[PDB]
Formats: structure tokens, C-alpha cells, sequence
């Protein structure tokens, strides 16, 4: 409601709530069970969606780096946590009301049953009733944690070395921590994009791919072209860390240039692979 | 409406497969290659006290096919929810009713299929409104 | 999907088409029967949609000045057109996909059950299945016919009587039809605002509230402002006619000052009541 940043797109990470309790979360408690558990960001708290498009139906994964998956476990009417199997009882339609943003969680292999949640904090699947315990709400991990913060950003290389405006010139860079103002950066979402901007706190001036055969990011003025704008996004199953997409071609990141780490190496946009040298360690200054 | 079944051993299987029956496995309800085993057996008992059929599975007495909060079928030592009036819709096709109250919703045993695959598929208890849906017939063989 | 124009927002009007079938709609084919027909944009093919916060589910009411909401005829499985009566097989929860932006309408009163569309175009409700023969896409109608089109607007009190800007004035009034680029108005939707804004052929500028003790309409340059951006709605029951609802206070509209209809005639804003000194017709060039 008003932000669109929590909407239900595909390969985004979300914590999954009960709607009529915001202090908990749907949280993986073992390697096959899950639970409403009070909310601790954690990454077993934390969910991927991954739509297929012939069935408009998600798996969803969870993002401790074990990749299980949401799980009816039919015939019996419990749930889990379980390796995927591409198995129609691991696809939900996620069914969104507009105005409340509740949702239903409603298995692909029998659209009759719907997740629900019990008093004693069990998951379970059903048949569809009028109970708020069938609704629940996602919310954008990455937009809570980072939206309108002011950052720092460590390569995984190396964890004293940061994205750093260049002295005296708009290129980033690598650079040893000093506590600059070169080095820090204001993470900003933005609504008609669905992206977000990174402000040099120095220059006020944005993280850009400037297109060209070195495909340098630097500092850029204010703009609406794509190259300005970033997926902040987590690694593939693992939710401490960060890969950047740019908008302008969202198989392309932020890059540490032949994974060097020395002062002054170059950060660029280049084809993902999401090795070492892509993988970014975000936080709050 | 037909009713016409004697107190008895029965198999049920769906519309689906000749080789799938209800039966009684671990600890659930689902429809399982065919066995010689008890626990796809069911006794099929009508009730005058109160009308209506009870099925309960021959591997397991004292407990008796109910449906529950969620809308599952389940085997239950029970509260009740375990009565049932098979309407006959021909020679062993029957759909099996719940039987409950006048003017609101009739709800049945429905089996749920993707493209006549009934596998790992639980029974549930929902709406009912004709004699022709196939998810909602089941075939029950005298022993 | 890119527009947020047919989001499924309060009070908003829509035609319901089967997924299947974009050329095919919900249609009141009698005085209590719906069907699905062929689209042909009529009243009786309009649905305005009314949020009950309470259940988080919507009435469903026909555009053809009858009144009459979708119903669940319990326990039957068929569906019908009926007086709002307040009872809960008239409510639907609509529920959609955020990718593909189909809707499943499934009951308040049974929600084991959804709507389901037919091969020989009539609707049931039914148990809940992977076809998408439940679900349903919908689109709005002012929308639809209105965006980016060049429109004269006529006052219902006269059949020639137009909203005109007048000659070397920005203020706007009532005239006869001159066929006049005083009188010729393209409305846009702005995605941001969510709501309209017109613009005279004349000079370019837009339809603007003037709040003074007049409260005259007049063409100002664009603005960010609230006070140039218009809620284009029906009336009440009547996909006939037309409200126009300033941003800025949208429990004004745009009004013919006193009823009156000489040319020259002011045109104002103020409080809705929705007599007919406050009906638009609205037709293309």
C-alpha cells in the first residue's frame, strides 16, 4: 500500500506474516519444518518467489543456503521444507487482495487448500474459510532493511576494501576504509522504477554504468536512464550477501574488476556469473 | 437419490483408476495401488439412530472416515462428523454425502485429479450440486 | 500490468472478461440474468466495484441505472443479478496474480467456491481448480475509452451547452458547440496522480480549480498540484454520465454554477451532490 516495493514480483526475498500479527514471521526451524516464529530477520525467515509462468504459480524458497522449498506434504495436510522437486504440491498461486494486501497461499496440486496458521503457531493447509488465518503479508526484506540509509558497501574480496568515488575523479573505485564521505552511500528506492539509486554522500552525484569499453561505474548526475538504477538484490540461496543488477541490462553487475583488491582497483558493470568478485557485504553506517 | 447398501466389506476406488483404492497407510488417507491388505478394506455400517452410513477401515476398529476443520477426509475416534448417505447413481457409483442440515450447501467426498492423476491426492469435503461430477464419484465393490 | 489505470480499486468501474477471451465480458442480458457476450462496451457490461474493509471483499453492482449486484443464488451453483440486500453471497473477494493480473472472485458466503466461466459463455460458481476458466482479467472502462483522447465534454442540462474555455480569458464556461479549439479537451491519466488531467486544444494548458470566493475552473499551465487533477468517475449508478472530482478536495466536482445554461455560464467546483448541474457527457471529437 502506496510503496509498491513489497509487491509480489519474481525473484524478490520477503518475510511472510500472518496478517493478524506483524511481530511474527513464517521462519524455517529445521531442515524440514517451519513455523510462525517471532520476527529476527534472520535468513531462515526469509523467502525468494520464483513464478513459473505456465502455471501463474511460485515456488518458494527459503534463504539460509539450504534452498528448500515450501512444501505440501499430500496426502496428509501438514507442510515442510523440502529439496525441490518440481512437484505441483511446491508451486502456490499467491492471490493478493489490493486494498488490504493480504494474500493466500494456495497449493498449485489441489487449488482447493490455502495455507493457514494455527493459534499454537503451526502451519497447515485447508479449505478456504472467512478466517484471517488463511491471510498473510509479504514484505520486501532488502526495502525494510536498506530503503533511505546511509551505507557502506564491502566487496566479499577483501573486508577492508569498499566502493569509493575516486578522489578527484567521478570513477568508483576500490579503497581501504577512512571514513570518507567518497565512501559512503545514501540507498534510495524508487518508485516508477521499482529500483533503487546510490548516492555519493561527497558529490550527492549517483552510482552509474557509464556504457563504454570499460564499463566503469562512476558518480552520474541525476537521471532517468536505466543505467542509474539498481536490483539490490540477495545471492541466489544466500541472504547475507549482495548482487547489484543494473536496470539497463539486468544480466550485467557490480563488479570488482579480475577480482584484484588493491586501492584503486576498478568497480564496473559486467555479464553475471556471481563469483567472488560480484558479491557485496551492504550496511548501515 | 438411491441408496441400496447392505452392512459390509467394501474396496472404493474413483473414476480415475481400476487399480487405485482408499486405503488406510501411514497414518494417511489416499488412494494406493491395489492390495490384498486390511487396511484397503472398509466396513460400510448403516445407522438408525441418527440415519445415514458409517466407514470405518477393517486394519483399524474404533475409528471411523470423518472430515475435520480443514476439510480433509481422516480416520477419527470421533466427535462426530462421521455420517455419510452414499446417493446411488448407478450400479456401484455413489456419491458420498454429508449429512448435516436443510436449505444450506450439500458437500461430498471429492477427489481431486491433475488430468486423471489422483496420486498423493487427499479426499476432501466440499460443495456438491449435481450427480455428474467426476471428482465427486466413487465406485464401491461388495467383498 | 505497466498501467496501474485497472487496478482493482475502490469504487472504480470495470469490465470482467474471462482470461480466455479479452472480446468477451460479464453481461446483465436481463432484468436478473448475466451471461458472458460478446463486448460491445454497453451499460449493462459495466461493474462497478464497493470495498467492505470489515470482510475485505467487494459488491459487485451493474452500470445500467438498475442497481442490481452479482449474487450467488446459494445453494444452487448458479449466479444472478440481484438487489443489494446486504447478505454475504453478494460479497466477492477478488484476488489476483500480480504477474499475469487475473482475478479468481471467490464467494464471502461459501469461499470454497469461485466464479467460473463456461464453454457456452454461461457463469457458475464452482470448487476451486487449475483452469483458467476461473480466472478473470479486469480492465476499466473510463480508461480504456478515454486515455489520450481529444473529448468534448456537454453538460446535462442542455445538449448544447460544452465546458469551453472563453476567448481571450482562462476561465471556463458554458457554450454552444462551435466546433472550437476552446472546446476540445485530451484527457491523459497520470500514473502518479492515479487520476486525469484535460488540456485545451486552444493553448495547451489544463482544466485547474482556482480556489478563490468564485472557485471557477480555469486553464493553467501544468502543475504538480492536486487542484489540476480529476477522479473521472460515473455517476452512482449510471455509466451514462459522468462526475468529475477534484484532487484536491474529492468531495468537490466540477459543477454548472446555479444550474444555469446561458452561454457564458460559469463552471465551478464544489461540494457533490450529484444533481444534474454536476452530469457530464463525455464523447470523442
Amino acid at each position: 500500500s502506496q510503496t509498491n516495493a513489497n509487491d509480489l514480483r519474481n525473484n524478490e526475498v520477503f518475510f511472510i506474516s500472518p496478517s493478524n500479527n506483524t511481530n511474527k514471521v513464517l521462519d524455517k526451524i529445521s531442515q524440514s519444518e517451519v513455523k510462525l516464529w517471532n520476527k529476527l530477520s534472520g535468513a531462515n525467515q526469509k523467502w525468494r518467489l520464483i513464478y513459473d509462468t505456465n502455471k501463474q504459480a511460485y515456488t518458494i524458497k527459503v534463504m539460509d543456503n539450504t534452498s528448500l522449498i515450501l512444501t505440501w506434504d499430500a496426502p496428509l495436510s501438514s507442510v515442510s521444507v523440502k529439496t525441490d522437486t518440481n512437484t505441483n504440491n511446491q508451486y502456490w498461486y499467491l492471490l493478493q487482495d489490493y486494498i488490504s494486501r493480504n494474500v493466500i497461499l494456495r497449493n498449485y496440486m489441489n487449488p482447493n487448500l490455502v495455507l493457514q496458521y494455527n493459534t499454537d503457531d503451526t502451519l497447515i493447509v485447508s479449505t478456504q474459510t472467512n478466517s484471517n488465518n488463511q491471510f498473510f503479508k509479504f514484505s520486501n526484506c532488502i526495502y525494510e532493511a536498506l530503503n533511505n540509509r546511509n551505507c557502506k558497501l564491502q566487496t566479499q574480496l577483501n573486508s577492508d576494501r569498499f566502493l569509493s568515488k575516486n578522489l578527484n575523479s567521478q570513477i568508483i573505485v576500490l579503497w581501504q576504509w577512512f571514513d570518507s564521505s567518497r565512501q559512503k552511500w545514501t540507498i534510495e528506492y524508487n518508485e516508477t522504477k521499482s529500483a533503487y539509486t546510490l548516492k555519493c554522500q561527497e558529490n550527492n552525484r549517483y552510482l552509474t554504468w557509464i556504457q563504454n569499453s570499460n564499463n566503469y561505474v562512476e558518480t552520474y548526475q541525476s537521471t532517468d536512464s536505466l543505467i542509474q538504477y539498481w536490483n539490490i538484490n540477495y545471492l541466489d540461496n544466500d541472504a547475507s550477501k549482495y548482487i547489484l543488477y543494473n536496470l539497463q541490462d539486468t544480466n550485467r553487475v557490480l563488479d570488482v574488476y579480475n577480482s584484484q583488491t588493491a586501492n584503486g582497483t576498478h568497480v564496473i558493470v559486467d555479464s553475471y556469473h556471481g563469483n567472488t568478485n560480484q558479491q557485496w557485504i551492504i550496511n548501515l553506517i | 437419490e438411491r441408496t441400496f447398501l447392505p452392512n459390509g466389506n467394501y474396496k472404493i476406488k474413483s473414476l480415475f483408476s481400476d487399480s487405485l483404492y482408499l486405503t488406510y497407510s501411514s497414518g494417511s488417507l489416499s488412494f494406493l495401488n491395489t492390495s490384498s491388505l486390511d487396511n484397503q478394506k472398509w466396513k460400510l455400517e448403516y445407522i438408525s439412530s441418527s440415519n445415514g452410513f458409517r466407514f470405518s477401515n477393517v486394519a483399524e476398529p474404533n475409528k471411523y472416515l470423518a472430515y475435520n476443520d480443514y476439510g480433509f477426509i481422516y480416520l477419527s475416534s470421533s466427535s462426530n462428523n462421521s455420517l455419510w448417505n452414499p446417493i446411488k447413481i448407478a450400479i456401484n457409483s455413489y456419491i458420498i454425502c454429508t449429512l448435516s442440515i436443510v436449505n444450506v450447501t450439500d458437500y461430498a467426498w471429492t477427489i481431486y485429479d491433475n488430468n486423471n492423476n489422483i496420486t498423493d491426492q487427499p479426499i476432501l469435503n466440499l460443495p456438491n450440486f449435481d450427480i455428474n461430477n467426476s471428482n465427486q464419484i466413487l465406485k464401491l465393490e461388495k467383498l
